[PDB]
């Protein structure tokens, strides 16, 4: 079951990463580390004007040699060591030996509620849990920077 | 609804 998470995660590869402000359609951020490795404290800056889309839109693009029945993450956004927002997606079925595009939309709140960047940058981590299904695969870290 | 994206 250890055994398993780690075949899953030893064959799993997160390839590229976009972040694109769905309004202009425009790019704003994208990265190709496997920012889903764990056991290290990954970084990302994004440009602070990311606060003002209505909604962004994430692609992520992975490879998985192993077969998986329900991939899923568990993201949980902490401020300073304190979860303000807890966020789930589902991809699904994962064909053994596979490359896939997963896109994901992610609506702002009202404006009176958007965290400033000042507020934020540097104090965000991004905590990701990679489960196929029940079985918790692996857990990594980001920490934001909006500048 | 994100606050932080
Ligand atoms: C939508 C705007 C913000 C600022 C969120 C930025 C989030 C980033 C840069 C980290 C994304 C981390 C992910 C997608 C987890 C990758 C881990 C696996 C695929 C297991």
């Amino acid at each position: 079951k250890d055994e398993r998470a780690r075949e899953i995660l030893r064959g799993f590869k997160l390839n590229w990463m976009n972040l694109r402000d769905a309004e202009t359609g425009k790019i704003l951020w994208q990265g190709t580390e496997d920012l889903s490795v764990p056991g290290v404290e990954h970084e990302a800056r994004v440009p602070k004007k990311i606060l003002k889309c209505k909604a962004v839109s994430r692609e992520l693009n992975f490879s998985s040699t192993e077969q998986m029945e329900k991939f899923r993450l568990e993201q949980k956004v902490y401020f300073k060591g304190q979860c303000l927002e807890e966020w789930f997606f589902e991809f699904g079925f994962v064909i053994p030996n596979s490359t896939n595009t997963w896109q994901s939309l992610i609506e702002a709140a009202p404006e009176s509620q958007m965290m400033p960047a000042s507020v934020l940058t540097g104090n965000v981590i991004i905590e990701t849990k990679f489960f196929d299904d029940d079985l918790l695969v692996s857990t990594s870290r980001v920490r934001l920077f909006y500048v | 609804k994100s606050k932080t994206c």
